[PDB]
């Protein structure tokens, strides 16, 4: 098809994340959460990731511990039978803004919000293509397209035109530590958390690679050498061939 | 899969009228010496698949002295190519000796398998 | 047992190759020897003479299907830009 | 004699994997059966291990997929050596079918041996696509439906069998219930097949890459094929944990990660790109029923190369064109493989159509032409008359 | 003194395997150790103690 | 020579099925092996019926197998042929080990044959177990938790190997799912396993129900035998069709279809009615850990059995001390699967501990002593000096 | 193939049996026979002579364990009346 309905190819950013030895920037997705639960809170649900994942990666045990409590959850009912609610513990999911598909797309004109929880994964560059596509809303479309009212344009999306508006702007949030809030940092900030959010098995995965091919690598040369050691009777033996007598 | 009689039809029809072979023997023996069969110490009749039983019979019915250089022949190409390398510019098959000697056993064992094939499908008129 | 069809290949002792005499056979154990015994030669004078008897073989074929390929590539890219829609419907209907 | 070959099932593994008498001149690529067993074992236990976690209902075959890549101990390891070692099976599945076509072991005492593999490759081929359609993503879905929906172009009982394989009206809960057990029992078919494989090969020894018989000077298989297996074995292990490890998601499509919603295509519907050039073989012509009996008749024309190839040598390793036209026929599948995955565009018709005729003719046409013309050739070059 | 070495670790095979596998225990251990303070080491200013240090400082 | 006996896979099945020589006097009771492997076929597919429409989760496994007993087309078929199959797969299998201890087939040229059978003994009991704790009843899983609750009896290890071999702290979802895993794939080493039971019985022959050579006169296999094992497949589909379609639930306990709650207690934990006599072997004596390991030297005190028979007769057909005895063993087996169906009374505890040691010295006390008796009598009732 | 070790049955021709001379086999092809000959003779008086030959070992293990089953059980169900409960304390302790 044409460029315009493939979408604009996002370009190789310089992650913290890019490489066979480096890992997450466990700060950035500190930040990532807090602007995730400031901003993309109203929206996106991000259901397949339990509290308890959380600790020792971001926050502290008793930081998520209180930060559960603000959620009510479903509760099995009491002796008299009807339902009640209880605060949220470690082990429960966190919860998504829309009681179900229909509400979700009645808040957001039809437009389904997609589930954040697999995001960087299953999209065609990733965490470039989710930081460019929230860093690339102009603010103006180009000269001659024409889109349905409440449709915004970012040429990232492939299709021209995205349902979601334009929503990280400066200072937007103010941050624990002190790092300032531009639309690139909280953009970089919840893309790193995103991607946190898609593989939470990034730096044992990374160890544990390193490991295996230290290993594997050794195992190779040490077995091409003992390949050549009981193949050297058979790479150099010799042929000779006189000629019979004659019966 | 192919007979060598056909093989040697055809041959003998292209060698021996003069317009076809001044054209088409240049171009063979450019294929054969760059086949590279000759760099390992092989006549092409070793190269032939031995799993027919034209060529069986054809082997059992080769002469002592041939047998043996046929399996000398065969054993170091085998060597030289599991070392990986060729064998030295003396050790090369020249182009002048590189007779067909099992040919004529091929030809006769698949001429009387033929005459066996087509005398027990013979009709008498009727 | 079953004795069953005859076969290409026996076993250890009556191989079913033609008879041979006068092969000697000359061998020397691998801890008289040495492994890796001229390795950097063979690795950059062998696979050298390897590569040159084998490549023609592999990358005129290479060549041929990836300009082929590059070809049709940036002919569609071509086609579905701004200059070529009039040669897209034309090539169309 | 010894305990080796008077015990039973001892016999049976040295007459095997001990003193099987290879050939001398063996490559590296006589290495990739060994490593196909390897990597076949390896599916199956990690598969066993995947299948202690996998629950294979509609609405939790995804979730679970992506609990077992988020909960259980280890899991990831195991999800992405099983969705690798897929792959893995399959490129070196090529190779050694490549070398089985290359070599010359598709001749005259070994067409049982060709059978078997063939039929061994269509039952892969089966259980990559069952196995891919249970993970229940957005490509797995779609890919189901629209395999079976082509499915449906027999005339008279085309809906009736379609709706049988489907168990339903389309796919969902049942169809996945269904793949899910079909993706569990044809490896233990494969399994059965690989050791009829097994035994069509040994009842007449392995080829060599050079034509010329090997009964004269053999090697027995334990104390050097063993350590090349080894080599190679290890080789491979360094590559899969390579591409297990650094970057799994490489290979696969970055579309099966969305959960499985028939409501949205997701425009275009590219499969595993290992069905890749089958995928545009079935795409090459218009129609639906000449399309699923081309893409069948693509699979079942490997029969056809022994009584086809003409040549009285075995093997391309002493010719010129034979190894010229196979080249173009290897570089032709790796093309068909690459339309296989662009949409239905304006050179891109028009090249499947061409390179699926490439790969037609190449058994057919090309081979017997030349392998006579490399007969006779042989034969006007050394006779002088 | 090579027949020191031969004679002490590798003559028969029960002090052969029993050897391989002490030190399959003691390399294994080191090994992991040793690689994992090598890659808790390339990332320092990253790791969740070091955030949880610096934001308790 | 014939294509039957050329060709590789054909000469295989020539050779077992076809013309492989059986002795001339075997009676109806050695067929009781094709019988097994036919009902082994069988089981496994009406398994793979069923496994199309089971789903193994724990608010899904009762509520499935109920769907398959009501929804599916002739799903009440399929698994009553699975619940009855399998103890009719049991009994026949028991009447083979009875045949095969009672004439003598544990002798001195298959004892290899012996050992490979007790592995499939043992095999069979635990994927039955598995498959008895898929379907997830009141008996399913409080079976399941006694049993590994028993498991846990191992000094050092016990609690961590029972936590990983539960998925958890209890029986719950990962158990069942780890047990449908296990419950498909065991059966797939069955089928290797009557593979090698095949071997080691061809390697050297059948027995015969005289003990004297079967070597002198033997007879084909094809056109005789296999009508033999088709009076006898018929026979046992007759008795096996009786038992599903007029009484299916007849065998079963009436408590498997309440659905498992691991709150109640049935008051009632007898399992399945081919593992009673090893559930009273177990609750014999009061301590736990020797329980378990009775119960295993119960399963394989089979293996001792072709070392302490010091007959010089093989087979107990020409005896009648040991004839007596062993029918003795029989109906002291029968007895301890009905004490293993009660409660621990009042002369139930006493019976199961006196049951218990009667198997136990069938095997090593009686079975020596008589087989000498019997030669020294044989002996000096023929000679005369 | 491997020639494996040597056991005590062979195949068809060699089956390592004694060697055997003067046996004559006379048979006679069913077709020219009569199935079913003597079925009703054979099952009143043959199967009498086989149930008369073995069923003392049979019959007299069943009686001895089914008459041990029978007065158990009957133990067991005259001790969980009321008219045994106190021998109901005395076997328990
Ligand atoms: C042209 C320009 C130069 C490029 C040359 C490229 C070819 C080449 O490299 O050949 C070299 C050389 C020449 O090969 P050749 O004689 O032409 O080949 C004949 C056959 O290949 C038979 O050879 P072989 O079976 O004896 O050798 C096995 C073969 C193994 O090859 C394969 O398995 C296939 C790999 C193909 C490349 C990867 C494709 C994917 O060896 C290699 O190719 C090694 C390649 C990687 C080297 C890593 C260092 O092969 C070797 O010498 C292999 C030995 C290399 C050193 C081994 C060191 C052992 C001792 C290690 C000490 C202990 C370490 C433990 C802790 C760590
Ligand atoms: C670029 C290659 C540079 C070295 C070179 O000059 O090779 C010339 C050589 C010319 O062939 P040639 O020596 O005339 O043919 C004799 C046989 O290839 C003789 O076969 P071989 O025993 O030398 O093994 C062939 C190949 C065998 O390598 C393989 O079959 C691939 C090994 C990977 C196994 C695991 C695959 C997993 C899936 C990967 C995707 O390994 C090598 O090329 C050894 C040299 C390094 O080209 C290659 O063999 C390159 C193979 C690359 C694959
Ligand atoms: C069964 C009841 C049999 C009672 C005993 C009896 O009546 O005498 C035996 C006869 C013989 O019947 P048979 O056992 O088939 O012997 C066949 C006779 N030949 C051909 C050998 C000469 O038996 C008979 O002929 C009885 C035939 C009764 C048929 C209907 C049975 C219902
Ligand atoms: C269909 C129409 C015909 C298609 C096929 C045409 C023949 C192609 C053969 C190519 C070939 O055979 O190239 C194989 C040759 C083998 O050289 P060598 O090792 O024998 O050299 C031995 C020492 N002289 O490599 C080369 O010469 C290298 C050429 C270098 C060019 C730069
Ligand atoms: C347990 C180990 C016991 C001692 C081992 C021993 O003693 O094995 C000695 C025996 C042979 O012994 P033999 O033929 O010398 O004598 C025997 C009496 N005349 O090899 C074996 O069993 C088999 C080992 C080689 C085959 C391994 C196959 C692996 C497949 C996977
Ligand atoms: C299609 C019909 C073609 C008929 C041709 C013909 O008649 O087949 C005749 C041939 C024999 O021919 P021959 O030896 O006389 O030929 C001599 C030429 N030189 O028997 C066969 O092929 C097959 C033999 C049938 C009996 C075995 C069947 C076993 C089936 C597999 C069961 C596996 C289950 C257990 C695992
Ligand atoms: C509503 C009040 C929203 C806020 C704040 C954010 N998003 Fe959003 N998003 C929203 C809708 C209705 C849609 C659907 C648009 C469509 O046509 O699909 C989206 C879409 C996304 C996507 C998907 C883009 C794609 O190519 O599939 C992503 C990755 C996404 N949104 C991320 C995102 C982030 C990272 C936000 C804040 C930090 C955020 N969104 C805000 C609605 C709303
Ligand atoms: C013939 C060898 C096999 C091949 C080639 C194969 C291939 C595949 C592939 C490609 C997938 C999809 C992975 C993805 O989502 O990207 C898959 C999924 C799966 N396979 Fe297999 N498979 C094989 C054997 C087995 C066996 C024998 C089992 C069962 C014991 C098994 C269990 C699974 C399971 C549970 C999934 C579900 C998705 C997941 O968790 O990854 N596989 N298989
Ligand atoms: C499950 C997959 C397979 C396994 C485990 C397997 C296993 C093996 C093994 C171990 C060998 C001996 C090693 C060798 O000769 O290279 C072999 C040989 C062979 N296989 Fe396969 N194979 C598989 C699939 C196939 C396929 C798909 C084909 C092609 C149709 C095939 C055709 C052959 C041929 C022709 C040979 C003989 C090669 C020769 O001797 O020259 N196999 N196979
Ligand atoms: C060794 C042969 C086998 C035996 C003895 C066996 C035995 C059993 C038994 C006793 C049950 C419980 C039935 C009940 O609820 O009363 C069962 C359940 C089950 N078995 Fe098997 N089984 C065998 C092989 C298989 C195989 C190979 C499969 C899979 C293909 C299979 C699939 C099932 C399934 C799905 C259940 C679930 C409950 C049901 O629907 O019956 N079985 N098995
Ligand atoms: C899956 C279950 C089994 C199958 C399919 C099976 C299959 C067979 C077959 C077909 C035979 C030859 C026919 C015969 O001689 O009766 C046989 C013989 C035999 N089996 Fe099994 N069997 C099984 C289980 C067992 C078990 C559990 C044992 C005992 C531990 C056993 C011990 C034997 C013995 C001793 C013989 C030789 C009988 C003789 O020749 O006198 N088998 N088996």
């Amino acid at each position: 098809m044409t460029a315009a309905e493939h979408g604009l190819h996002a370009p190789a950013y310089a992650w913290s994340h890019n490489g066979p030895f480096e890992t997450f920037d466990h700060a950035s997705i500190r930040r990532g959460y807090q602007v995730y639960r400031e901003v993309c809170a109203a929206c996106h649900s991000l259901d397949r990731v339990a509290w308890r994942t959380l600790v020792g990666v971001s926050h502290t045990n008793e930081e998520v511990r209180n930060m559960a409590e603000e959620f009510e959850y479903d509760d099995e009912p009491d002796e008299q039978g009807n339902p009640k609610k209880r605060p949220g513990k470690l082990s429960d999911y966190i919860p998504g803004p829309y009681p179900n598909e229909q509400a979700a797309r009645a808040a957001n004109q039809g437009a389904l919000p997609p589930d954040l929880s697999l995001i960087v994964k299953a999209r065609h560059g990733g965490c470039d293509y989710i930081f460019s596509l929230l860093t690339g809303y102009p603010d103006e479309p180009p000269a001659g397209v024409a889109l349905p009212p409440g449709s915004n344009y970012n040429p990232y999306f492939p299709g021209g035109s995205i349902a979601m508006a334009r929503v990280l702007f400066d200072d937007m949030v103010e941050y624990e530590d002190g790092t300032p809030a531009t639309t690139s940092q909280m953009a970089k900030d919840v893309t790193t958390f995103l991607n946190w959010c898609a593989e939470p098995e990034h730096d044992e995965r990374k160890r544990l690679g390193l490991k295996t091919v230290i290993i594997l690598s050794s195992l190779y040369l040490l077995s091409i050498w003992v390949k050549k050691f009981k193949w050297a009777g058979i790479k150099t033996r010799k042929f000779v061939f006189n000629p019979p007598k004659p019966r | 899969p192919q007979s060598f009689t056909s093989i040697a039809r055809i041959g003998d029809y292209i060698l021996k009228s003069p317009v076809l072979s001044k054209l088409c023997v240049p171009v063979a023996n450019q294929f054969i010496n760059l086949a590279g069969y000759k760099k390992l110490g092989l006549k092409f009749d070793d190269l032939i698949a031995e799993e027919n039983p034209i060529m069986q019979t054809a082997l059992r019915r080769l002469p002592e002295d041939e047998s043996y250089a046929r399996a000398y022949r065969i054993i170091r190409a085998h060597q030289t190519e599991l070392t990986h390398h060729l064998l030295p510019r003396n050790e090369w098959i020249k182009a002048q000796e590189d007779v067909p000697y099992l040919l004529p056993y091929i030809l006769e064992a698949e001429a009387a398998a033929k005459e066996k094939d087509e005398l027990d499908n013979i009709e008498v008129s009727k | 047992g079953p004795p069953s069809g005859k076969t290409y290949m026996g076993w250890w002792g009556h191989m079913g190759g033609p008879k041979q005499k006068g092969i000697t056979s000359y061998a020397v154990s691998p801890y008289a020897q040495k492994p890796l015994q001229g390795i950097f030669h063979n690795a950059v004078f062998n696979s050298f003479r390897r590569f040159k008897s084998q490549f023609l073989y592999v990358l005129i074929p290479a060549g041929i299907y990836w300009y082929w390929w590059k070809n049709g590539n940036e002919y569609n890219e071509f086609l579905y830009s701004k200059a070529g829609r009039e040669e897209l419907e034309r090539v169309n209907v | 004699m010894a305990f080796r070959k008077s015990n039973v099932y001892l016999s049976l593994v040295n007459s095997y994997i001990i003193d099987s008498p290879q050939p001398s001149s063996i490559n590296y690529w006589w290495n990739m059966g060994s490593l196909l067993g390897l990597c076949l074992v390896i599916q199956i236990v990690t598969g066993i291990f995947m299948a202690m976690h996998y629950s294979s209902n509609i609405e939790l075959a995804f979730s679970s997929v992506e609990h077992i890549m988020r909960d259980v101990h280890n899991g990831y390891i195991l999800r992405y050596l099983h969705a690798n070692g897929a792959s893995f099976f399959f490129m070196v599945m090529f190779m050694h079918m490549a070398k089985g076509l290359y070599y010359g072991s598709y001749r005259s005492p070994r067409v049982t041996l060709w059978n078997v593999g063939v039929i061994i490759f269509i039952l892969t081929i089966a259980t990559a696509f069952l196995g891919y359609c249970c993970v229940y993503g957005q490509m797995s879905h779609w890919g189901a439906t629209v395999i079976t929906n082509l499915f449906s172009a027999i005339p008279f009982v085309g809906n009736d069998i379609v709706s049988w394989l489907w168990g339903g009206f389309s796919v969902s809960n049942p169809t996945i219930q269904r793949f899910f057990a079909l993706h569990y029992l044809v490896p233990f078919i494969i399994a059965a097949m690989v050791i009829m494989h097994l035994m069509a090969l040994h009842i007449h020894g392995s080829s060599n890459p050079l034509g010329i018989t090997g009964n004269l000077d053999r090697i027995p298989m334990h104390s050097y094929f063993i350590f090349k297996d080894l080599v190679t074995v290890f080789l491979f292990m360094l590559i899969l944990a390579l591409f297990v490890f650094y970057s799994p998601n490489t290979l696969g499509h970055p579309d099966n990660y969305i959960p499985g919603n028939p409501l949205v295509t997701p425009a275009s519907i590219v499969p595993e790109w290992y069905l890749l050039p089958f995928y545009a073989i079935l795409r090459s012509i218009p129609d639906k029923l000449l399309g699923v009996i081309t893409m069948f008749a693509a699979i079942l024309v490997l029969l056809v190369l022994p009584f086809t190839d003409r040549s009285v040598v075995r093997g391309n390793t002493f010719k010129v064109l034979s190894k010229f036209f196979f080249f173009i026929f290897v570089f032709n599948f790796v093309l068909l493989g690459q339309i296989g995955a662009c949409h239905v565009e304006v050179p891109y018709v028009l090249m499947g159509q061409i390179a699926t005729f490439i790969y037609f003719a190449y058994f057919l046409i090309i081979v017997p032409v030349i392998s006579t013309i490399e007969n006779v050739l042989f034969y006007i070059g050394r006779v002088n008359k | 003194s090579f027949s020191s070495l031969y004679k002490t670790f590798f003559k028969r095979n029960a002090v052969f395997v029993g050897t391989i596998f002490a030190g399959a225990f003691v390399f294994q251990t080191v090994f992991d150790t040793a690689i994992t303070s090598w890659y808790e080491n390339h990332n320092k200013g990253k790791l969740w103690k070091d955030v949880k240090a610096r934001i308790a400082a």
